[PDB]
């Protein structure tokens, strides 16, 4: 109603928590405006909820509050986000506020940002394949609509620029499907946690290069931003994402900057509140805050519209034991691994086919799809390079003179398959050139070495030459 | 009853004030929504209640009231082709009550009370009856399924209902002593249901793979574990398992994981057949699905739902094959729930009383002697997901210690495309001896000996490779190396198989005995022709190496004769060669 | 005899019974509910104003109205005869074999009195397990602790 209620009394203030005595009225969840004595207003949220007291997290600094003229009162007492279609072309803070210059959106609805779980009954197979026009992913690792594919890279590693190819890049195949449908382009929306501003302003020119600012909404916490925004972000972002989706027919491409801030934003206040932890500290229910985050994509029946993810994580000493790429293994449908050692010799993309794996691959390939013979040669790529990786530590032992023809062929397997078929750079490849180029590099090994392969699709497709496409 | 009110909310967790004179672990009413809860721990005038629904909005001073009585399932005819949630629920209703999201306070009866179902009496006036005996016949999807008297009800019968159709609240049998037995019961989940003996394994359980039929059986009542890092091949193990199997019901508990494989086994399974039935498949399949989004304190009870009906159905004298997703969900589940509760954690972070659950739950599995004198059995394959792939998680060593068969993944396999992926070198099974009777009369005579001689020769080229990582593979002797690409060619070619090609998804004893027996001939005949002096670089150029290597893609009905082709080609061979 | 009621707190296999000063420390105890079920227990700790007893088995259907705690022993005791050859036991000295129970000779308690050292004698004289690799390379000798180590599939 038109009522606010005020709370004085509090008692207790330190580091991102607050402590208020007679507010049993508050519902647990609730959204708190605390004012300070010199009238300016900080968001917050009730997480523990008693006859005796209760708790609120506050999200921006504490910096001047006091004990005597703080008081609290209520906003609503479920956290809701105010969505239009109107916000197609706006940019946000973490929190939904314009930071753009232009007057607040008029909503159409109110909704909640925790989000409800969808029936898996409702729910349907994605099985639309996506061209990115990248070999290492569309013949190896393929991505298709409704997936959830984070990328695994480290502190110094090209992952943005690889996010914002695949963005631009990202288009359907009607012909090969034999649907004969067009689509219209992707809409992005784009949630960035901590970012810098050195990643921002290449981000904000790429899509400004691209054209890509009309169909996309933004919403940018930076480096300098209160670091308990970042709870409400993603979950603003997926909101809005499926709204356009699932009420207008959008088909909506989702990109989140760094998880990792994300964990250590929740490892914060968990570490306030004194939870029982995991490993290396971090709180025990990470597993399931995450999975509230991955589990909002996918494509539902009857409806045209999908939502995709592409969350993006660094990986703490480029080890992928670590919690996070752990947890968030356990959850997504797969992941594309970045390698180091790739990128010190120049190869870019620098993506590792070995530890990346895609777990939708089988349903969006294959006869009437892309092409029969897809998914053999995918399997025969990965046997011959790990044979060779195989040879490659073996000669760091024995020597190179000892080896012999058999292993000699898979060592040069191996090192063209690295100078030419992951190394591409920013040319954008059909899933034919790619299939040609692969085809290409398996006639170099004998031909009674390819067993994954029917002996029709050999007879078929072997003996090419890869000097006659380039010379 | 007793009725309270709200003291404190925190997440999943409420405590009430008022509820002297409850008990514990019933199930509980809260708020005026009614989320289901049930009461973990009393302390004078309060009671604790972990919440099984999202508690987002709810407010302090709203209503608690206890039902009396614990978490129990109905149990009946009208389970089969269908899905439920964690606390027993059908999706597919929910679905018509309420749009595409799942939503709170939604009361729908577990079973449908308005089907109707062609009831056959059995007993006639004057009979005794007790506990685990029949009361009549009514079908279902070609089944029989059999009305049973509730474990703890004795009496002698007044009157029956004659034939004809009646739904599941008809009370079909009433007793001298006034109770009435309707076609459906209800029973706690956290209770055994009674048995009269428990038997001795003698009979295996076929899953279709060749490792695991082959190198580590399990038999019927068994109990098995597949623990692996994420990306190895769990979920694709046990719907291969689902989909090849040989049980007559097979009961699923998605435990914490992902959605998108319950839509998956929602879409696939009515195309597919039976493999005993000729029906579809779908057709002897319960799935109980509580997603990773979904509120995680309806995990624990999700895996008891799961148990309860897998052992329902065992009293009819069916065999049941029960798959738990993730094992390692509900331990975190536990850790997450004692974390309110501010106990001292053991080791890890668990609750001290997490192997007890473990043990308790893994010891309802084998073969036994129903009430009613029938014989049935139960066999349970529970994956358990070590965080980065740590063996020595606590919940991979309290599994280990009871479980009779141990399916360990490696990540190295998997990152090959080497796929079941599983490690030889650290996976065992307890049931081989006690099945060598039964596969001698059903199998061959000869099959043990030709296990255990594939077992010596990858047992010898494991401590062979010792030798080749510190002075290369051309470096040992002719017979090394022959023994090297004999296990490289077993390796490749018995242990190896693909899930989603046509033929080779399924594999029956017979197959795999042919092609371990045509490995063997072939190790015997090169091992022959070395001793008159031929290299071992010639013999790996012939081309019956091309028949042995593809024989995994022959069909089944065709098998018989490319056997007897590859043992003269055999032959043809190693006779002309020097 | 005695049967105390005040139960104050039941959580996890803890419970916690008021005015209970009477039972000794490491006492056995039952725990008898509203439908007459019979569970078993022990003291683990005693103060001035109230006992911590564990729980055997579940607490389900405990309740802090009807619930009372009973003594039966002031320590764990074992009936002991020579007629226990041939039978099987559960843990806790009740049969199984669905034999009647022996009649005790003698009732001694569980925790032994330490042996004093200046009263034992060299070991001397060997058993004879029938095994090849034990009987000869590693004799067992009358009075000897040698232990077995085994793996998982062992
Ligand atoms: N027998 C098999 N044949 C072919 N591919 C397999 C087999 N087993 C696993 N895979 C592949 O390995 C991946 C592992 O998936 P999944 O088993 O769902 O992960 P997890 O083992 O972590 O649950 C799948 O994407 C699947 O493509
Ligand atoms: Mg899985």
């Amino acid at each position: 109603d038109l009522l606010k209620k005020e709370y004085t009394g509090i008692t207790y203030i330190s580091g991102p928590l607050l402590f208020v005595e007679n507010a049993k009225d508050l519902a647990y969840g609730a959204i708190v405006d605390i004012k300070d004595g010199t009238g300016r207003v900080r968001g917050g949220q009730v997480i523990e909820v008693s006859e005796e007291y209760a708790v609120i997290q506050v999200f921006e600094e504490t910096t001047g509050l006091d004990l005597a003229t703080t008081s609290v009162s209520l906003v609503e007492d479920v956290a809701r986000l105010g969505v239009s279609k109107e916000m197609l072309g706006r940019r946000f803070n973490g929190i939904g506020k314009p930071i753009d210059g232009l007057p607040p959106i008029t909503p159409e609805k109110r909704l909640p940002i925790t989000g409800l779980p969808l029936n898996p009954v409702a729910r349907r197979k994605p099985e639309q394949f996506i061209q990115t026009g990248i070999s290492t992913i569309d013949v190896m690792n393929t991505l298709v609509r409704g997936q959830k594919l984070p990328i695994f890279s480290g502190s110094g590693l090209p992952a943005n620029e690889i996010a914002a190819q695949i963005a631009r890049q990202a288009t359907v195949r009607p012909d090969l499907s034999g649907e004969g449908e067009k689509e219209e382009p992707f809409a992005v929306v784009f949630a960035a946690m901590g970012i810098t501003q050195r990643e921002l302003s290449y981000f904000i020119q790429e899509f400004e290069r691209t054209g890509a600012l009309s169909r996309s909404v933004l919403f940018l916490n930076k480096a300098d931003d209160p670091t308990i925004e970042r709870i409400l972000t993603p979950r603003m972002a997926l909101t809005v994402a499926e709204y356009l989706a699932f009420e207008h027919d959008y088909h909506v491409l989702v990109i989140l900057t760094d998880m990792t801030n994300y964990c250590e934003a929740l490892r914060e206040i968990g570490a306030a509140r004194e939870e029982i932890p995991g490993r290396r500290g971090y709180p025990g229910y990470m597993y399931t805050d995450l999975a509230t985050i991955y589990e909002r994509a996918g494509v539902v029946e009857g409806k045209k519209g999908s939502v995709t993810q592409i969350p993006i994580l660094s990986m703490p000493d480029d080890d992928r034991t670590h919690p996070i790429p752990d947890l968030t293994g356990y959850i997504t449908e797969g992941q594309i691994q970045l390698s180091r050692e790739l990128h010190r010799k120049g190869i870019y993309p620098p993506i590792d086919p070995l530890p990346s794996l895609s777990r939708l691959m089988n349903n969006g390939v294959g006869k009437g799809k892309t092409r029969e013979d897809h998914k053999q040669v995918s399997d025969q790529l990965y046997s011959a390079y790990a044979n060779g990786v195989d040879i490659r530590k073996l000669v760091a032992i024995i020597g190179e003179d000892a080896l012999t023809e058999n292993d000699r062929r898979y060592l040069q397997f191996a090192d063209a398959f690295e100078r030419f078929f992951i190394n591409q750079g920013q040319q954008n490849r059909s899933i034919e050139e790619s299939l040609q180029i692969a085809w290409a590099l398996l006639s170099m090994l004998p031909q009674g070495e390819l067993k994954r392969i029917s002996k029709d699709h050999i007879g078929k497709y072997y003996g090419q030459k890869l000097e006659e496409i380039w010379g | 009853m007793i009725q309270g009110v709200i003291q404190k909310i925190a997440g999943p967790a409420v405590i009430a004030k008022g509820m002297l004179g409850a008990r514990m672990y019933d199930i509980c009413k809260v708020g005026e929504e009614g989320l289901v809860g049930e009461i973990i721990r009393l302390d004078g005038d309060t009671a604790f209640v972990q919440v099984y629904e999202d508690t987002s909005g709810l407010k302090v001073g709203e209503p608690v009231v206890s039902t009396g009585l614990p978490l129990a399932v109905e149990l009946g005819p009208g389970m089969l082709n269908g899905i439920y949630d964690g606390i027993q629920r059908p999706l597919e209703r929910i679905r018509e009550k309420t749009g595409i999201y799942i939503t709170r306070g939604v009361v729908v009866h577990a079973l449908d009370r308005e089907k109707k179902w062609a009831w056959t009496p059995m007993v006639k006036p004057g009979d005794e009856v007790r506990g685990g005996m029949v009361l009549g016949t009514v079908p279902e999807f070609g089944f029989t399924h059999k009305i049973l008297v509730p474990p703890d009800v004795r009496g002698r019968v007044k009157e029956v209902k004659p034939a004809g159709e009646y739904t599941v609240e008809e009370p079909v049998v009433v007793l001298e002593d006034g109770t009435e037995l309707k076609m459906y019961h209800t029973w706690p989940v956290r209770r055994a249901r009674p048995v009269q003996r428990k038997l001795d394994p003698n009979t295996p359980f076929l899953t279709g793979m060749r490792i695991l039929d082959v190198l580590f059986p399990v038999a019927m009542g068994g109990t098995a574990a597949i623990p692996g890092p994420f990306g190895s091949g769990k979920t694709v193990t046990q719907q291969s398992l689902a989909k090849w199997s040989n049980a007559d019901v097979v009961v699923y508990v998605g435990c914490g994981e992902r959605g998108n494989e319950m839509t998956d086994v929602l879409v696939e399974f009515p195309e597919l057949t039976d493999p005993k039935t000729g029906g579809p498949l779908m057709h002897r399949t319960v799935l109980i699905a509580n997603t990773s989004n979904m509120p995680v304190a309806a995990r624990e009870a999700s895996i008891y739902v799961g148990v309860t009906i897998a052992e329902y159905f065992r009293d009819q004298g069916f065999s049941v094959a029960l798959m738990a997703d993730s094992t390692s969900r509900w331990a975190e589940a536990l850790r997450e729930i004692s974390s309110r509760l501010e106990e001292m954690p053991a080791e890890e972070g668990y609750p001290p009383y997490l192997a007890a659950r473990l043990a308790a739950f893994y010891e309802r599995a084998g073969k036994v002697i129903t009430l009613g004198g029938e014989e049935g059995a139960v066999t349970i394959v529970g994956a358990v997901s070590p965080p980065g792939g740590d063996m020595s998680e606590p919940v991979t060593q309290s599994t280990l210690r009871i479980v009779g068969a141990f399916w360990r993944l490696d990540a190295s396999l998997a990152f090959r495309r080497h796929f079941p992926a599983i490690n030889w070198n650290g996976s065992y099974s307890l049931f081989t001896s006690a099945l060598d009777p039964w596969y001698r009369e059903n199998v061959a005579e000869d099959y043990p000996e030709l296990r255990d001689a594939i077992s010596e020769l990858l047992q010898r080229e494991a401590g062979l490779q010792e030798i080749v990582q510190l002075v290369g593979p051309d470096a040992l002797q002719d017979a090394e190396r022959l023994v090297i690409e004999v296990g490289r060619i077993i390796r490749e070619d018995f242990l190896q198989q693909n899930a989603y090609h046509e033929v080779d998804a399924y594999c029956s004893m017979k197959k795999a005995y042919g092609i371990m027996k045509m490995i063997l001939a072939f190790y015997k005949e090169a091992e022959a022709a070395i001793k008159r002096g031929v290299s071992i670089d010639e013999i790996l150029q012939l081309p019956v190496l091309e028949r042995i290597g593809r024989a995994r893609y022959v069909s089944e009905e065709e098998f018989p004769a490319y056997f007897e082709e590859a043992m003269k080609e055999i032959q043809g061979a190693f006779k002309a060669l020097a």
